[PDB]
This record gives structure tokens, sequence and C-alpha cells, in this order.
């Protein structure tokens, strides 16, 4: 999943 | 070679007056002639320098309460720490208090430097402040009759005497020679502490420590009962990583695992790695009413709130012996019993907070379960 630049995110 | 050199952090710790700031000018003046080149308040003094073989990142604190605040938080972190005494005062309350902080914060290795030897001309003194500094050593676990003592003149040697200049290159041969290269996070076992959690059960956050490789096992360790789950994959910024390393925001798909079964404070791990608890003991600086902290002291009883990596758990404390109550200011050893278990070792902070503030700050000495 889910970021793109900085943040917490993700996938799978 | 230099992008290549390892970085190691060091710094001056001692009693106020011994000559901590003096020696740290010494060393970058006689090194750089030789070979070349949240809410709390930190007050230090950074400065790097260079052996042939290592780059140093060095702190320095003005005055004793930067330090007991500066080492608890991690603000100044040392791989190794240059105790500072001076032989016309030998050791000192702080210089007591600096020793047993290093020990409670995990400060590993301690080199001393006898400071204002030029003022002392009395080889029974010196061999006396000598014996008194590796005795507080040993009694606070360092080993002290094995520890380097540098026998020297910070000022003379900042005043350009060769043979005293010599001393400080002494200094800097036992900071190569003694201080081990400090263990890099990436050799360290896996560690993500979880921030998001997402159904395809994706898990996110920083990979603190180690590395995460699809079909590895990895334990969700934390808050409820330790779950263990194989890496199905890795993710970041939606392009599929091979493997997730420390330092990496990435997401994680764990196999078989539903969201329920995962909740806040709990982290990632290498199985069998990191181990929940509840109760442990800690060195913790309460902040001053001036630094936006508590007006008033606090007694046993005091159900504070203690935020490890990402979740705030509530906690019960247990004060010394013969500590009554804890001014705002103040740095104690905190025995503390959390409600729900976290995923524990020596030397993990946490911020002590009464509701959205603030008001103190921790680090873990020994778990205790
Ligand atoms: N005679 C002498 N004075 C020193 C020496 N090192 C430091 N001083 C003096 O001791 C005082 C305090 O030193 P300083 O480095 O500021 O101490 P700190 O508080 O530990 O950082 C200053 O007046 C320095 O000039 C030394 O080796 N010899
Ligand atoms: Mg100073």
């Amino acid at each position: 999943s889910c970021n793109c630049v900085c943040g917490f995110c993700c996938s799978x | 070679f230099e992008r290549t050199k390892p970085h190691v952090n060091v710094g001056t710790i001692g009693h106020v007056d011994h000559g901590k700031t003096t020696l740290t000018a010494a060393i970058t003046t006689v090194l750089a002639k030789t070979y070349g080149g949240r809410g709390i308040t930190i007050n230090t003094s950074h400065v790097e320098y260079d052996t042939p073989t290592r780059h140093y990142a060095h702190v320095d604190c003005p005055g004793h309460a930067d330090y007991v605040k500066n080492m608890i938080t991690g603000a100044a972190q040392m791989d190794g720490a240059i105790l500072v005494v001076a032989a016309t005062d030998g050791p000192m309350p702080q210089t007591r208090e600096h020793i047993l902080l290093g020990r409670q914060v995990g400060v590993p290795y301690i080199i001393v430097f006898l400071n204002k030897c030029d003022m002392v001309d009395d080889e029974e003194l010196l061999e006396l402040v000598e014996m008194e500094v590796r005795e507080l050593l040993s009694q606070y676990d360092f080993p002290g009759d094995d520890t380097p003592i540098v026998r020297g003149s910070a000022l003379k040697a900042l005043e350009g005497d060769a043979e005293w200049e010599a001393k400080i290159l002494e200094l800097a041969g036992f900071l190569d020679s003694y201080i081990p290269e400090p263990e890099r996070a990436i050799d360290k076992p896996f560690l993500l502490p979880i921030e998001d959690v997402f159904s395809i059960t994706v898990v996110t956050g920083r990979v603190e420590r180690g590395i995460i490789k699809v079909g590895e096992e990895v334990e969700i360790v934390g808050i409820k009962e330790t779950q263990k789950s194989t890496c199905t994959g890795v993710e970041m910024f939606r392009k599929l990583l091979d493997e997730g390393r420390a330092g990496e925001n990435v997401g994680v798909l764990l196999r078989g695992i539903k969201r329920e079964e995962i909740e806040r404070g709990q982290v990632l791990a290498k199985p069998g790695t990191i181990k929940p608890h509840t109760k442990f003991e800690s060195e913790v600086y309460i902040l001053s009413k001036d630094e936006g902290g508590r007006h008033t002291p606090f007694f046993k009883g005091y159900r504070p709130q203690f935020y490890f990596r990402t979740t705030d758990v509530t906690g019960t404390i247990e004060l010394p012996e013969g500590v009554e109550m804890v001014m705002p200011g103040d740095n104690i050893k905190m025995v503390v019993t959390l409600i729900h278990p976290i995923a524990m070792d020596d030397g993990l902070r946490f911020a002590i907070r009464e509701g959205g503030r603030t008001v103190g700050a921790g680090v873990v000495a020994k778990v205790l379960g």
C-alpha cells in the first residue's frame, strides 16, 4: 500492500 | 576505502570539570594532525574523527543531567565509553553514576583516561586513583582489572606538547584495539515492529533487525500467545521483494494468519530469538516540570502508560528500597509490571506517558518474565 514513497504499507 | 571503513560510536563520560570536553578536543586535534580526516531536550556535542582503520562518531554532554537523559533515551549511543577521571579529584559521584548508567543502558566497553596528570607528579597517588577506578568498574560488572587506563593530560595535549599528545594516540590505539566493531543491524536476528495489518494477512512496518525471506518461519511475539507462521511474500512500494532488509519499511504476507490474530504492539521475529515479558527492571528518567513533564512526584501505585515501539501498555511500578516518591527530573531504577506482555530484550527503549504526553523515558535493564 500500500505504500509508495515513504510510509508504512504493503502487499504480498 | 573510507566508505568500507567501520563506524564506531564513542563518548566521554565522567564527573563535571574532569576534562571530558578538553579530552574530546585533544582527541580530534591529535588525530587530525596524525592521520587526517522526543519532547525531551537533548543537549550534546558531536564530533567525528578517524584512525587509519576506523571512523568514530563521538558524543560529549555538558552536564550530568544530559548524560542521564542522553544515555537512557539512546541519543548518546555508545559502542564504547571513555571514562574521564581527574587525578586531582580521583573518582567522584558522577564517575560512579556514569559507570552504573553505562551498565544499565548496556554500554559494553569502558576505557579510562586518567586526566590532569600534568598536575600530579606522584606515582603512588596515580596508582591509588587507578585502584579506585578499577574497583568502581568491577563493582558494576565491567572488567576493572583488565580495563585500559591511559594517564594523560587533555590540556597539555591540546596545548601541543608531543609527550602528552603521545597519550592521546595511546587512547586512540585502545579505541581501535579494545572496542570491537559493533554488531551490524542486518546481522542481528530478524525483528519487525508491526504498524499496519491488512487482509488480501499482510503485516507492515520497518524491519528493525536482520532479514526476512520468503519461505522462512516467523514468530508473532507480544500481547497474546506467540504464533508461528511462514512468510509467503514481501512487498515494498507495490514491487515484490525476494527478502526484506533492516531499515526498510516493508509488507509481509503471513500464511494462514487472520487479521484478528494480529494486535498492536506485536512484533515479527526469527523463531525463538525474542520472548514476551510483563515484568522487567529498567533505568528511567522522569521529565522535569520545565521539560513539559509532571509537576508533582509520583508514588508507588502510579499506573502510567509504557510505550513500546508501536503501542502504549498500562503498567504498575515497584520503587527501590527507601524510595517513597519520584520527583520530576529524577532518574531511578524502576521495576515495572505490564498488563499485557511485550516482546523485549535488555536495552529496549520505551516512553512513559500520561495520555498523549511523554512524562518519562526508560530502558529495559533486566527482563524478568
Ligand atoms: N591542568 C589541567 N587542566 C585540565 C586538563 N583537562 C582539562 N582541564 C581544565 O579543567 C577544566 C574543566 O575541563 P572541561 O573539559 O571543560 O571539563 P568537563 O566538564 O569534564 O567537560 C578547564 O578549566 C580545563 O582547562 C588537564 O589535563 N590538565
Ligand atoms: Mg564538558
